[PDB]
């Protein structure tokens, strides 16, 4: 009744009002790149990887945050769009550390993969990089914060999902740092989930550290028995051994989270 | 029509205590024509006031230059149950800009009256004046001026006797240029890091405390009572069409007599410097470049400065902008690359860090510009720096990112031979 | 007598550390009652 | 210049801080400036008040503000480390702040920096052994037409020369209060050597008012 017509690369699609440009693209099976946007977290709009051209609009818009307008044509693959992604990826990687061989994210990293699909294939950055001190937040999550890309997913998850207002940003500018400021442990029953939603190897599982690589694991979709919720899980194994536990999306049970005992 | 502009007369100057030579407290302000027939203005209704502002042609004096009557009329709508507010932007952080400082401390009652008149136009119940924390003495002048108005019945309950309740709160900043950005200012009032918001929603829908808000510059609001008294047509008789009224100018840098002065819009840049600032240091022929509208605007070389006018449309054609109208003058003794490198260093220290192209890009531009100052680079890097600035521009959340790119582009656009020469000197020295 | 030769903004030479907040405290008796969002805070 | 806190003997959650009764009344007025349900808006002014009473912000002071306003301590830490006017290390009795952005740089603010460093025997970012003066560079202070200028505590001192700044430091060491403002001929921002505008008597009430009011 109140659905409005929008176009994704000229293909009409009917969407409810309030739907964002990113959600409109999803309806035609196009996944806009993203780093800060998580569909279960509050909208942030700070990574700028989702910038997309609207036909006849001279300014690219943040797809994750911009509501669609009737008759808008979203050019998900225009040169204007592709150049925006390349520029943002170049900034994201300017100070990122050359850590892939020693970084646990390697092989299942959104920064690696989107650099492959949407970024340039080389660097023109001729300066020294930023280096950040790591911060101890407990025995479950290891922090290598020089890898952080300041997406604030962890802050929003801790505040909104876990109900713990302990994570934040200190300083400002290029020196802005995610952390707790003081020496504090993020020991919530849902804390381990921030490993999953951190797109990079800034936050990783301490127990899992260094033991495997994503491509060599076998995924057994199973159920958790650590409580009576029955959270859907993926049991990662390799060469006959259990390597780790991951959440499995179930909207009506655990969504995409598991408890730390489950994990 | 009028073809030449400038030579404004004291009879037609809005800010008559610009230099603090007269009493700044209520008694002086009244004798100079402030608070006169404020009740009549308020009882003529918002639609009349917005029409006066609409017809005056007033454009935002904070930097963006958006037409004011149109912008203020977004608040002209029925209330949905939330309070409505007018936030006054007294952050005054743009390097080269100090015009708002003189209004606040020497003509505070014009601002306080402007708050009430503009607040009535929008239907707001109060005004928060966000003044940078480094202006402690000016902020104390304003609170003194606000106390007098409360004690005279000019604000508060039944303000001026119009049956309209209006409060004027002063809230101080704590050191951040980014809190001059409209939405970053709002987050600062709410007690957060001064990080801008994405738009939509626009502040007129969801602003301070989540309520309909209009952010207006101090100068934009301070002239509003006078436009209502003397009429929009009187204000529109000044400056080129679409570039109406009288503007405050700050001439700083390499002039003989740096000063703040009120001059008609569309005055020539050359006349403005010679007439009021005493001319460029070492003679007009000793001029190298001018930053015409604050650090965020690209510079222009002497050749353009010869004939350019000072208004929004004239300076856009010279590939720059009027900005805050802060004129920074550089004579031929200036190390131009060093001067622009220092501004990029400023944006580096002021970036809120929220969004990727500015958090990483501006710091990258700063590191490159530092090497350009010494010539420790290669000519191919100049085109790389131009491309990098274009990746920041138009891709960031707020316009600080654009404001960091534009100075770099201006330097490359007009002084590329200077950049290459410096690299030639560095290369041949280490050769 | 009209005198355009003397600076008349010399009060701030005598302002101190609490002048701004003392004035804010003084103004508190003039303000309209604040509006309410209906809860103590967003965390309630 | 670090944005992490490490507890030390003179800066830990047990460091004694608390507002005086006089400041608790000022805090009440600050909170009344904002709608009920949005008390977090008072974080900046109340944090600044704690620094005015104490001179700087120990972590205990940040926690005290958080407790008073019922705001998570991290949200107070975020504000304290974002805004540059908050001192998270003890500073000197006189915090000299020299503007070095381009408009002040063009008027030889470097000489002002030299004069302060030569006279005080310290470098930018340091404090004197007597803990009287702390010196830092800052960005534009909104007084560019009066460059070169510096801010000491709440006061601006403008149109400076190496001599003028050296005198101000003498006045501060001796315990005197140097009057703020330009140290040249002029009083504020008017052109030197005579006004070029605003020389006529100001017009009185009702001048040029449009018909119909
Ligand atoms: C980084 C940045 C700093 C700004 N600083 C100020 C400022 O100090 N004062 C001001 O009036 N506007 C400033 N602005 C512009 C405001 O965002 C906004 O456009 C303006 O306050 C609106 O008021 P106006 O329409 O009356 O001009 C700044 C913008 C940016 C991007
Ligand atoms: S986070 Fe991704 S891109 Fe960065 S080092 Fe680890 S695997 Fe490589
Ligand atoms: S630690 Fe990870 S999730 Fe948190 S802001 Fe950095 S990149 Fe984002
Ligand atoms: S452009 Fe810079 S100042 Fe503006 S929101 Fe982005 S990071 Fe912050
Ligand atoms: S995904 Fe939209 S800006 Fe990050
Ligand atoms: S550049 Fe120094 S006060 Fe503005
Ligand atoms: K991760």
């Amino acid at each position: 009744s109140n659905l409005i017509e929008v176009f994704v690369d000229g293909q009409s699609v009917m969407v409810e009002p309030g739907t964002t440009v990113l959600q409109a693209c999803e309806k035609v099976g196009m996944q806009i790149p993203r780093f800060c946007y998580h569909e279960r977290l509050s909208v942030a709009g700070n990574c700028r990887m989702c910038l997309v051209e609207i036909e006849k609009a001279p300014k690219v818009v943040a797809a994750c945050a911009m509501p669609v307008m009737k008759g808008w044509n979203i050019l998900t693959n225009s040169e204007k769009t592709k150049k925006a992604r390349e520029g943002v990826m170049e900034f994201l990687l300017a100070n990122h550390p050359l850590d892939c061989p020693i970084c646990d994210q390697g092989g299942e990293c959104d920064l690696q993969d989107q650099s492959m699909m949407f970024g340039s294939d080389r660097s023109r950055f001729l300066e020294g990089k930023r280096a950040v001190e790591d911060k101890n937040i407990g025995p479950l999550v290891k922090t290598i914060m020089t890898r952080c890309i300041q997406c604030t997913r962890c802050i929003r998850f801790a505040s909104e999902i876990a109900g713990v207002d302990d994570l934040g940003t200190t300083g400002r500018g290029n020196d802005m740092q995610v952390g707790t400021y003081i020496e504090k442990m993020f020991m919530s029953e849902l804390s381990g989930n921030i490993i999953d939603i951190c797109p990079v190897g800034a936050l990783t599982s301490k127990p899992y550290a260094f033991t495997a690589r994503p491509w060599e694991t076998r995924k057994t979709e199973s159920i958790d028995v650590m409580d009576a919720v029955g959270s859907n899980i993926v049991v990662s194994t390799r060469t006959g051994e259990v390597m780790r536990i991951l959440p499995r999306m179930h909207e009506d049970i655990n969504e995409e989270w598991i408890s730390d005992k489950t994990r | 029509k009028k073809t030449s502009f400038g030579s404004l007369k004291d009879e037609d100057r809005i800010f008559t205590n610009l230099y603090g030579r007269h009493d700044w407290r209520l008694k002086g302000a009244q004798s100079r024509g402030d608070w006169y027939k404020t009740k009549e203005i308020l009882l003529k209704g918002p639609d009349w006031i917005l029409g006066e502002v609409k017809t005056s042609g007033l454009r935002g004096r904070g930097g963006a230059g958006f037409p004011t009557g149109l912008k203020w009329s977004f608040m002209n709508k029925p209330s949905d149950g939330r309070p409505k507010y007018l936030v006054v932007n007294a952050d005054e952080g743009e390097p080269g800009t100090c015009k708002d400082r003189e209004i606040i401390r020497h003509d505070p009652h014009k601002l306080v009256e402007g708050c009430l008149v503009g607040g009535r136009a929008m239907g707001a119940r109060a005004a928060y004046i966000y003044i940078r924390g480094e202006f402690y003495n000016e902020a104390s002048n304003l609170q003194v001026a606000i106390r007098e108005a409360y004690e005279a019945g000019l604000i508060g309950k039944n303000a001026c006797g119009s049956g309209y309740d209006f409060d004027v709160f002063v809230v101080r900043g704590a050191g951040a240029y980014i809190c001059g950005e409209e939405t970053a200012l709002i987050e600062s009032i709410e007690g957060k890091q001064g990080k801008p918001r994405l738009k939509p929603p626009f502040p007129a829908d969801v602003g301070v405390f989540g309520c309909p808000t209009t952010v207006a510059n101090v100068e934009t609001v301070a002239v509003s009572p006078t436009i209502c008294r003397r009429g929009g047509a009187w204000f529109a008789s000044f400056g080129r069409e679409r570039n109406s009224g009288t503007k405050l100018f700050n001439i700083s840098g390499h002039v003989n007599n740096p000063c703040t002065v009120e001059e008609e819009m569309s005055v020539p840049l050359k006349e403005l410097i010679e007439k009021h600032a005493g001319g460029v240091t070492g003679g007009w022929d000793n001029l190298l470049a001018v930053i015409p509208g604050g650090s965020s605007t690209p510079l222009i070389p002497k050749s353009v400065c010869e004939t350019v006018l000072m208004d929004f449309d004239a300076l856009i054609q010279a590939q720059t902008g009027l900005g805050t109208a802060a004129v920074i003058v550089m004579d031929r003794s200036t190390d131009i690359v060093k001067a622009i490198a220092r501004l990029i260093e400023f944006y580096k220290h002021e970036s809120c860090g929220q969004c990727t192209p500015c958090r990483e890009g501006v710091d990258w531009m700063n590191k490159v510009m530092a090497r350009f100052v010494r010539g420790d680079a290669r000519p191919a890097e100049i085109d790389s720096l131009w491309e990098i600035s274009k990746q920041i521009e138009g891709h960031t959340i707020c316009a600080l990112g654009d404001g960091a790119a534009w100075p770099v582009q201006g330097l490359i656009r007009h002084f590329r031979p200077e950049l290459e020469e410096r690299m030639q000197q560095f290369a041949q020295q280490h050769q | 007598p009209f005198d355009n030769t003397t600076y008349k903004n010399l009060q701030h030479h005598d302002y101190s550390t609490y002048t701004f907040l003392d004035l804010n405290l003084d103004l508190s008796k003039f303000r309209m009652p604040q509006p309410s969002s209906g809860r103590e805070s967003p965390r309630h | 210049a670090l944005f992490v806190h490490r507890d030390t003997p003179e800066n830990n959650p047990e460091t004694p801080f608390d507002f005086t009764p006089e400041n608790y009344k000022r805090i009440e007025a600050i909170v009344k400036n904002y709608p009920e349900g949005h008390k977090a808006a008072a974080v900046l002014p109340v944090l600044d008040l704690a620094q005015r009473q104490n001179g700087w912000l120990p972590i205990s002071a940040m926690n005290k503000v958080a407790e008073i306003l019922q705001v998570p301590p991290m949200r107070v830490y975020e504000v304290a480390t974002f805004y540059t006017m908050y001192n998270r290390k003890p500073v000197g009795k006189y915090h000299i702040q020299v503007c070095t952005t381009t408009p002040c740089m063009l008027r030889n603010s470097d000489s002002i920096l030299e004069a302060i460093q030569k006279k005080l025997g310290i470098k930018v970012g340091e404090t004197t052994p007597d803990k009287l003066f702390t010196l830092i560079e800052v960005e534009c202070l909104g007084a560019c037409v009066n460059a070169p200028m510096v801010q000491i505590n709440d006061n601006y001192y403008e149109d400076l020369t190496p001599k003028d700044i050296e005198e101000i430091i003498d006045e501060l060491k001796a315990g005197k209060i140097p009057k703020p403002g330009p140290r040249s001929g002029r009083f504020s921002c008017e052109p030197a050597g005579g006004l070029t505008s605003l020389t006529e008597p100001p017009k009185g009430p009702g001048f040029g008012v449009q018909a119909g009011l």
